[PDB]
DNA sequence: CACAC
DNA sequence: GTGTGTTTTTTTTTTTTTTT
């Protein structure tokens, strides 16, 4: 390796004997794990058992955990390496990987497409590289080094087409090359590959014609619990490649492992005047989520055959809270709802908590809400995190015209939980009429008409007038809400 | 052509005098800077703080035997930044050779140079190449001249007398200057490159380009030896691993109140810091920075556009802010004064009566500690009042003294996106979110809207605010202690009309505070007269009528949220039974009052008489909750709602 | 305007 | 060597207008 005196050959015969003949044993005593004793789990060569699964599987990509090269002897200055020198040392790396894959494949006997291994590529994903570094910290002598970074994203661009290996076309004879892309520069030919026409300037690029790659970039705020009280989180640029593209959703909390990497920014756009700033990324690697069954059935029926099921599934819905009992029952029978007949009818249950104010009763959507899978916590007169309905609005980047939908619509099935449903504006409130009618809403603006359905389950909460309601006044002097609605 | 001029500096002599003075000073180990050198070659250091008083009493001490000085701390503060880079070539010429087995696993520059050194020997036998900056692992910066005191600060000396963005005049660019101001906008950490470290194709040649001009062309062309000779015409590949790169952050500095002649704007200046000074500095910084002043030029085509019209900024070199023994002394404050009566009064020496609302605003203070769920820490208190009784003036006293405490109006929080257009940063703060381990102080809570009414609502059963500006759905701590000084509309507060009819506040979210308290001011022949005597010394004196204990530090507090935080006063089971008894009977008296409705008893009033008999406690040594401490915490909540039933 | 295309 | 190309901006603040 230039720039390190750093012999290849060495660093990949370390990890081809770390492959094989590394047991996860070494793993268990480099941490002093006192549960040892496990001998199948550690003893056996859990690289090999990878491997092993890798074939039988047909992926590409390998989750390494970094203390696996502590564990093992030869490689502690691959690991050292490896912090230092991500880039050489992972190509190195997922070649042996290959090799070692290729060799097993010859070794065992197990009969397979040699092509289809060689051909195919293997991705390694070193995770636990090092401490919980702090993006706060990101001195400039990590540029080229691998980095474990904590937080949620903000947000995630759409998949962007990196051109890979470009696509010329001889446009006076039709000759087709191709020329490999390295650092996103153009080899371009001088003159025509073909020996018969050999014509310079004659080459065309094929854009479509070429290969394409997809890189994501991801903004990653640091996590809040890690971030000084006085300042905002900062913000960060991810960069995906290749793989991992829409493994994580917007508002994610993961642990994140990359090579951090800068690049100048050009000045001006016509010119080659480098701005002085050096955009900073971070080039990833590996990502962790750190947030049906035979069984499951057997569970099912044993529940089911219990008497007090219902009784059961009630105290389970706020074991928290008591008293209640009824309320439970028919919460309870609102998650399971009645069928959804088709030929309209409803086939759910709506349920509204009217009473004087009570903690129990967000306690209890609380619960509820992350009872069910489907549906979403809102409040109604608030709305702060959901609109509570489907409209139409201007992205500010690119400026267009995009439709986010309502706290109604995607709680299909389960249930949209509302609080503050008696303050809610009467423009919602009509948009509830509407999905609890007709069962979908309809939107006709901006040139754009359209029905949505919603089909959802409402489990709303409503604060009485005054101090308290009052049991001598009826419901609908005290909770402040159209009878039609109540009703 | 180009003229020349004569100026009495001489650079070679004062370069030779600053060798002698880095090898031969020695403060009143060897020479300090020696030893300060041998640690930078240990790898221990990076940070050269050239102290201007070491080369005043150097040239002090050589003025008495041979005067063999030019003034050179006179001589320095009119062009810095050559003397940065004399100093840097001092450095370098005497760095010392480590003197400590530091481990080279990452000595990628060290590697590059043994390369290179290598390569070229290999054919200089026959059978600077690297930049001085770039070889260099250490940053210089300059520590700004003490008081003198003497006759030497004859008007000399610009960088020991403070100044202000309006006295930084054109004439002092180039000049080691020195501003008194407080930040507003810091921007976040950069790599500026400082050498770019191209390596060619073939020809294996690494060509550096050293670069201050905050934007360069790349060379890609292989004007090597080699390859112009053999006419292979390289391109060169900028290598991050070879180059050099520095931190840097870029401030803006406003200047402080004062320094404003009336009838003026504040004005502001831009700070580069860079290397190790980086995040030194945050927008609520009131600093005395020492910097050189620099005209940041318009290089480009906007120079042809705008003309000898230049921008500045300062390149900072010194940064000096302005804002168990102290254990042991709150013990003996708290053996010596009784801090629930003196602490009392020292938080509003100036006002007088209400001493119960003083005591109340220790408890806040104070705070429970229940974090653990199944809740709350925070007290949060309303002060409704009366027009005219110091509300505000307790509010803004709250805020000098509370950590973390900020005052604002509830007509003025909230947050912002993307103020700037230029950078478009992301998550700009608020008010709320300002005093996350603090205290708001919201004053006129009665004139505050909707948003600003559910935004505090959800910080106050959240201790966190959110926004939602393109369905991000970010959210930003704050665990805020919420005060409150609304006032009641239409003036003063009326007695015989309700108190939830009296200001224009949902029932709901005042029932959710901890506590309230009616404080309204009656015409009386004494309390105003005691009052106007208060206020009459204070005129005369500028200071407060002293008849009591009057401590100052707000420290004390700290100390006692600080010690009693991990102690976390263990509830009794003894305090959950009587606590239990005095929520039925308060009940039971709420319904047989059934006069206004307020007055109900809720099992909110339960966890407010739990996180208040947590922080009395908390005060208190540890585990002080008992009878007496639930007594102490019943009587103050029977007295807020009382004051709510005041006459 | 003037250095880079 | 003749002739180019930038730097270069739409915020905040008034005033009007329709709903609400
Ligand atoms: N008990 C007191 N001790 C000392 N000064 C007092 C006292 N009560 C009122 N003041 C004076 O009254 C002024 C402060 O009154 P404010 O707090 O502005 O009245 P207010 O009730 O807040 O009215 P606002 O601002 O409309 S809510 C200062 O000049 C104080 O010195
Ligand atoms: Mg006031
Ligand atoms: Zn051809
Ligand atoms: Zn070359």
């Amino acid at each position: 390796i230039w720039g390190t005196n750093v012999s290849i050959q060495e660093c990949t015969t370390n990890f081809r004997n770390f492959l094989m003949s590394f047991k996860y044993k070494f793993r268990k005593i480099l941490d002093e794990r006192e549960e040892f004793i496990n001998n199948t789990t550690d003893e056996e060569l859990y690289y090999i058992k990878q491997l092993n699964e890798m074939r039988e599987l047909g992926t590409s990509n390998l989750n390494l955990d970094a203390r696996n090269l502590l564990a093992y002897k030869q490689t502690e200055d691959l690991y050292h390496q490896l912090l230092n020198y991500p880039q050489e040392v992972i190509s190195i790396m997922d070649q042996t990987i290959k090799d070692c894959m290729v060799s097993l494949i010859v070794d065992n006997n197990l009969d397979y497409d040699l092509d289809e291994i060689e051909t195919k590529f293997y991705k390694v994903r070193p995770y636990n590289v090092g401490s919980c570094k702090g993006m706060r910290e990101l001195n400039p002598n990590d540029i080229d080094k691998l980095i474990n970074l904590k937080g949620l994203v903000l947000r995630s661009t759409p998949v962007i087409p990196d051109m890979k290996v470009a696509f010329f076309k001889c446009n006076v004879c039709d000759h087709t090359m191709a020329v490999e892309i390295d650092r996103g520069v153009i080899q371009e030919p001088a003159r025509c590959e073909r020996i018969d026409c050999n014509e310079p300037n004659s080459m065309s690029l094929i854009h479509n014609r070429c290969s394409f790659a997809d890189k994501q970039v991801i903004k990653l705020q640091e996590t809040p619990d890690f971030v000084p009280d006085g300042q905002t989180p900062h913000s960060i640029s991810l960069c995906v490649y290749d793989e991992l593209v829409d493994s994580c959703r917007a508002g994610d909390r993961i642990e994140v492992t990359g090579t951090f990497r800068s690049i100048p920014i050009r000045a001006n756009s016509r010119q080659r005047v480098l701005k002085s700033l050096y955009k900073t990324y971070v080039d990833v690697v590996h990502v962790k989520k750190v947030s049906i069954t035979d069984q499951d059935l057997a569970k099912i029926r044993e529940v089911a055959a219990r008497e007090d099921l219902y009784s059961l599934l009630a105290r389970s819905i706020a074991p928290s809270i008591y008293e209640l009992e009824d309320v439970k029952k028919g919460i309870l029978l609102q998650l399971f709802g009645g069928t959804n007949k088709t030929f309209r009818y409803r086939g759910d249950i709506n349920i509204l908590l009217c009473g004087d104010p009570s903690t129990s009763k967000s306690q209890i959507l609380q619960y509820v809400h992350k009872i069910t899978p489907r549906g979403v916590y809102t409040s109604g007169k608030g709305s702060s995190a959901v609109g509570l309905t489907a409209y139409i609005t201007r992205d500010v980047d690119t400026k267009q015209l995009v439709l986010e939908s309502g706290a109604l619509v995607l709680s299909d099935g389960g249930v949209c939980c509302i609080d503050e449903f008696d303050k809610m504006s009467d423009s919602t409130r009509s948009v509830l009429h509407e999905v609890m009618e007709q069962q979908t809403i309809s939107i006709a603006k901006a040139g754009i008409i359209t029905t949505l359905n919603a089909r959802s389950s409402i489990l709303a909460s409503a604060n009485p007038i005054g101090s308290r309601y009052n049991p001598n006044l009826p419901v609908t002097e005290n909770i402040d809400l159209p009878p039609p609605l109540l009703s | 052509a180009l003229p020349s001029i004569q100026l009495p500096v001489d650079y070679n002599n004062l370069f030779n005098e600053i060798t002698d003075f880095l090898v031969t000073f020695k403060q009143d180990k060897g020479p300090k800077y020696m030893a300060m050198l041998q640690k930078v070659a240990n790898r221990e250091l990076n940070s050269v703080i050239i102290d201007l008083d070491d080369i005043l009493q150097y040239q002090n001490e050589k003025f008495l035997q041979g005067t063999q000085a030019d003034d050179l701390v006179s001589a320095i503060q009119q062009n810095a930044n050559h003397f940065t880079e004399l100093f840097c070539r001092a450095i370098d010429n005497n760095m010392p050779l480590p003197t400590k087995e530091i481990d080279y696993k990452d000595d990628v520059l060290d590697v590059i140079l043994n390369q290179r050194r290598l390569r070229n020997e290999r054919m200089l036998s026959d059978r600077e190449l690297f930049p001085p900056n770039l070889t260099r692992r250490y940053f210089l910066y300059f520590k700004p001249l003490s008081q003198n005191c003497a006759r030497r600060y004859r008007k000399k000396a610009i960088s020991s007398k403070p100044l202000s963005v309006r006295q930084i005049k054109g004439d002092f660019l180039g000049q080691l200057i020195t501003v008194r101001g407080i930040i507003t906008r810091v921007s976040d950490v950069k790599p500026a490159v400082e050498v770019i470290a191209y390596t060619c194709d073939q020809c294996g040649y690494e060509v550096f380009q050293e670069v201050n001009s905050r934007t360069f062309t790349p060379l890609s062309e292989c004007t090597s030896e080699e390859c112009s000779q053999n006419q292979t015409k390289g391109q060169l590949f900028m290598s991050t691993r070879a180059s050099k790169f520095s931190a840097f952050q870029e401030c803006k500095i406003q200047e402080l109140s004062q320094q404003v002649p009336v009838g003026h704007i504040p004005r502001s200046l831009n700070i580069h810091v860079n290397g190790t000074l980086v995040r030194s500095l945050s927008p609520g910084d009131i600093v005395d920075v020492t910097g050189i002043f620099l005209p940041a030029p318009y290089t480009g085509f906007k120079a042809l556009k705008a003309g000898l019209l230049t921008e500045t900024y300062l390149e900072a070199q010194f940064v000096r802010q302005h804002k168990s023994d102290v254990e042991e002394r709150v013990m003996e404050l708290i053996t010596s004064g009784d801090v629930y009566n003196r602490l009392a009064k020292s938080i509003a020496p100036e006002i007088y009566g209400n001493l119960d609302v003083k005591k109340a605003l220790l408890l806040l203070l104070v705070g429970g500690v229940d974090k653990r769920v199944g809740i709350r820490g925070d007290i949060n208190v309303c002060l409704m009042g009366d027009p005219g009784v110091a509300k505000s003036q307790l509010l803004k006293a709250i805020c000098k003294i509370s950590p973390r405490g900020v005052y604002t109006t509830g007509k003025g929080t909230a947050a912002v996106m993307k103020d700037p257009v230029t950078d478009e940063m992301i998550l700009e703060g608020g008010a709320l979110v300002l005093a996350d381990n603090g205290i708001c102080c919201i004053d006129e809570f009665d004139k505050m809207d909707e948003s600003d009414r559910t935004a505090i609502h959800e910080v106050m059963e959240q201790q966190t605010i959110s926004i939602s500006k393109a369905g991000i759905n970010t959210t930003l701590n704050a665990r805020t202690s919420i005060l409150a000084a609304a006032n009641p509309l239409y003036g003063r507060y009326n007695p015989r009309l309700s108190p939830l009819d009296n200001i224009n506040l949902p029932a709901a979210l005042l029932s959710r505070f901890d506590i309230l308290f009616l404080m309204l001011d009656i015409p009386s022949r004494d309390d105003d007269e005691k009052l106007a005597e208060h206020v009459t010394y204070v005129h005369m004196h500028n200071k407060q009528p002293d008849l009591d204990f009057t401590p100052v530090e707000p420290s004390k507090m700290r100390e006692y949220i600080a010690y009693a935080k991990t102690k976390r006063p263990v509830m009794s089971e003894a305090v959950n039974d009587y606590v239990v008894q005095a929520y039925i009977r308060l009940r039971q008296d709420s319904k047989r009052e059934m006069k206004f409705s307020f007055g109900q008893a809720t099992p909110r009033t339960l966890l407010g008489i739990i996180r208040l008999s947590q922080a009395l406690a908390k005060l208190r040594l540890a585990d002080m909750v008992d009878i007496d401490d639930v007594e102490e915490a019943l009587r103050l909540v029977r007295v807020s709602k009382e004051s709510l039933y005041q006459e």
